[PDB]
RNA sequence: ACGGAGGGGUACCACCAGACGUGGAGUCUGCGGCUCAAUCUGACCCAACGCGCGCACCUCACCAGGCCCGGACGCGCGGAGGACCGACAGCCGGGCGCGCUUUCGCGAUCGCGCGGGCGGUGGUGCAUGGCCGCUCCCAGCCCGUGGCGCGAGCCGUCUGCUCCAUUGCGACAACGAGCGAGACCCCGGCCGCGGGCGCCGCGGGACGGCCCGCGCGAGCGGGAGGACGGCGGGGCGAUAGCAGGUCUGUGAUGCCCUCAGACGCCCUGGGCCGCACGCGCGCUACACUGGCGGGGCCAGCCGGCGCCCGCGAGGACGCGCGGAGCCCCCGCCGUGGCCGGGACCGCGGGCUGGAACGCCCCCGCGCACCAGGAAUGUCUUGUAGGCGCCCGCCCCCACCGCG
């Protein structure tokens, strides 16, 4: 019936994470699913010496890993748990693009 | 970047010799637009397109004032006698 | 306006699964070499993970009715403490084997350990790649034999395009006299129909 | 504390709604990490800053700087306009300069005529051009070789 | 390759013009030397010395002492008529059934030898892989055919003009390709669309384009208009090479040394901090362009708060809520090593931890230091300099490093 459900999309790659939302909004064309809030990027950072022994000019690697995430809490109870499964099946299967649904 | 690499020059020369009737020199908008056409020529990157177009306009006005060697203009009609 | 320790679970939940995988890559490399494993992935299911793999010889990985694959299936479950059955591995196949570095390097390593010397193996590998539609390869063998290189055609080695077009791999060989460091690099400028920059065409 | 690009500041939701609408013109001005938002409505004439009279803004010595857009021109048009500026960012001086830029841009828009607008543009830009066009330069990063953007840690060759 | 040989170029890791400094004191730290039982080791011009990511126990190799086999698997002999393994009580032992003194318990999970292992911050980095450093903040490197030489080799790959650039124009026994450079990726400044819990996704825009001078030429000088004008800051990084560093990062490893009084693993202590002295990167100052008190006030990487005790550091409760120094204003001090300076030292109150040698706050004492010789380092716009704020290793602590 109505559950005030939530949709959350978490991933690293900007390309898929932006293409997947387009399909989701297509699927929510008639169920009223609307714009997603795009959270500030969680740019994780790490630094390390490039030399295992610490010889020579002190240099530093700088790797970082971003965590883009979007939220489609629009459905809420607007949709039924019957098609919430339908919401979760017609969507494409991307290898890594974690998602979770809560009320 | 002021000195233009070889690729820019060669491709620009090809474009001028091929599409000459529709490249009005001294403007950077018309020539850019025409180079945008895939029937004309293809540029993968924006900056490269702008660079090529600029060199094409400079070559085209240099030619309209005084045509060059290596670029075929079919000017025989006024020099065939 | 918002609380920063709620989304931390989702962020930390995605990071754990990333590491959960690399261990899989290491283990497969230590085990399913026989089938020339290439790469893996993951897809957190409702009650399991839908890991799919890519190995040139699919038959070797699975057994009678996938029996040994089933054997492996339970193993992972205990290690990650997930419910068995729900585990559902998948097996794939690679078509253009002369376009992947890892299968070639593994075959080359095995060949080298077949008493045959570096030259024949390296030239066999480069021929196999070039006949498989590659702009060029490069074989380097370093150890107690210095460095004896072999190369055929044009490769790029600098710039952003390297990480996507050029694919490299490395290995180590434990030979009686010492260790034979061997690596391989292949440059395919037509991968996934991507246009390499400064590559132009003009028409009539 | 405020970033400057917060949705609340940009839309000035702090003001009550029934008074929000009466403000028509919208203007912007910035210098370095500082964003000043100005809303204008024609009126008897008055200015404000972060809920403060324009006169009593405390660099004190820079009062003429915050008021230059006015004494450059005549008070004739400034008489008929009232502003409620809201600023937030880094540094007192940066806030000052952003505020004067916003004042200039806002008064320029409300003229409603293009020719007189161009004339005012010519008058104002003749004086300090950075009263209409923003200033681009911004702080740069620091490399690990040294302990500053360009300075390097002292080296001992011996 | 070199030249105290010539000619073209080039760079604040070079100079001109300047700026800010170090070497003079006190102090943090590392490096040699001395000392001890040990004060564990690697590296020594550029290219060793806040670097091998914070040492009370572990970390940890080193010193004083002590538990255990945690000896797989095979072969030969023995063994439930009993192989091996634990223990209340009393002494010696830092303590432990560690050892001894009586006597109970357990039951093949094996015991002795021979083959054969695993393990080890133990050695050779001059046996090696991998990763970095340097040559290199470079602009250079080669292929097929062809030609010249008996040949090693040469031309291609430039004694011309341009570019920061083997970047380009124009020639030539050479013709035609390739790598590196560029393009490329991240970030920021302007604009548009869309969406929006939280400002975040997709695109336009700047190209030596316009005008004027020159130059065949590529390209140089000046002026505009514009958010931005001519390599804006970073990432990537060619060929070949070094006896550069790393066996003490690893189920990376060859060969040596150790393997039942152990270099294995573990436990209690101590040490790595010990100090007549030499110097390397830093921190605090020598004051009026200042010190003290009261008050007003604005940042970003990003971010957690209320009440009550306590001078303060801190402490007991309960919930989800929130940002600074410089600076400006008013007064005191008045050139006196003084109210500049806060090293050193004596009572005391707290925190972490099993354990303070560790760290904070309060009262008291108040060292050198009056701008630092020979010498030497860095720097061109939001830059130097000044001011503060978060992360790293972390039970506590930042004068360090990344931002």
């Amino acid at each position: 019936m109505h559950q005030k459900y939530t949709i959350i999309v978490v991933g690293k790659d900007l390309k898929l994470v932006e293409r997947y939302v387009k399909s989701i909004v297509k699927e929510g064309r008639a169920f009223g699913i609307s714009g997603p809030c795009r959270a500030p990027v969680r740019r994780l950072t790490i630094t390390t010496r490039k030399s295992p022994c610490g010889e020579g000019t002190n240099t530093w690697h700088r790797f970082e890993l971003r965590m883009y995430k979007r939220t489609f809490w629009v459905t809420c109870g607007g949709n039924d748990i019957s098609t919430i499964l339908s919401k979760t099946v017609v969507i494409p299967g991307i290898q890594v693009t974690v998602e979770v649904e809560e009320p | 970047g002021k000195v233009r690499t070889k690729t820019i020059k060669r491709a620009a020369r090809k474009i001028v010799e091929n599409n000459y009737e529709s490249l009005k020199p001294k403007d950077f908008q018309n020539n850019k637009a025409i180079c945008s056409k895939r029937n004309v020529a293809i540029i993968p990157s924006k900056r490269l397109r702008n660079k090529v177009a600029g060199y094409v306009t400079t070559l085209m006005n240099r030619v309209v004032k005084g045509p060059v060697h290596g670029i075929s203009l079919r000017l025989q009609e006024e020099e065939r006698e | 306006i918002v609380r920063r320790d709620e989304e931390n679970v989702y962020y930390s939940k995605y990071l754990n699964d990333c590491i959960m995988e690399a261990e899989l890559h290491e283990f497969f490399s230590r085990e399913l070499v026989d089938a020339g494993y290439a790469s893996c992935s993951l897809c957190r299911t409702i009650d399991s993970i839908c890991v799919i793999i890519q190995c040139a010889e699919p038959e070797v990985v699975m057994g009678d009715n996938h029996y040994r694959l089933h054997k492996i299936e339970y193993l992972l479950a205990g290690r990650f403490m997930c419910d068995p059955k729900n585990f559902n591995i998948w097996v794939d196949k690679i078509i253009k084997r002369g376009l992947s570095a890892e299968i070639m390097v593994d075959n080359l390593r095995a060949k080298l350990e077949e008493a045959m010397p570096i030259r024949r193996a390296a030239y066999s590998i480069i021929r196999t790649a070039m006949r498989a539609g590659a702009a060029g390869c490069e074989v380097i063998v370093a150890g107690k034999l210095r460095a004896n290189k072999f190369k055929e055609g044009c490769l790029i080695s600098t710039g952003h395009p390297k990480r996507i077009f050029l694919a490299e791999a490395t290995r180590h060989i434990k030979m009686r006299q010492g260790v034979i460091g061997v690596k391989v690099r292949i440059y395919n400028p037509n991968i996934r129909g991507a246009v390499m920059p400064d590559k132009i065409e003009i028409g009539a | 504390m405020a970033k400057g690009n917060r949705r609340d500041l940009l839309e000035r939701n702090d003001i009550e709604v029934r008074e929000r609408d009466k403000y028509t013109v919208h203007t912007l001005g910035k210098k370095k990490n500082s964003v000043a938002v100005a809303f204008v409505k024609a009126g008897k004439g008055d200015i404000l800053v972060n809920n403060v009279p324009l006169a009593l803004v405390r660099p004190e010595i820079l009062r003429t700087k915050v008021s230059e857009p006015i004494m450059i021109l005549g008070e004739s048009l400034f008489k008929g306009l009232d502003m409620n500026i809201k600023v937030a960012g880094g540094g007192h001086v940066s806030q000052i300069y952003a505020v004067r830029q916003a004042i200039s841009r806002g008064v320029l828009a409300s003229v409603k005529d293009e020719a007189a607008r161009s004339e005012l543009r010519a008058k104002l830009v003749s004086y300090d051009r950075q009263l209409v066009v923003s200033d681009p330069r911004r702080c740069e990063a620091k490399k690990f070789g040294g302990r500053g953007a360009r300075a390097r840690r002292q080296k001992s060759y011996r």
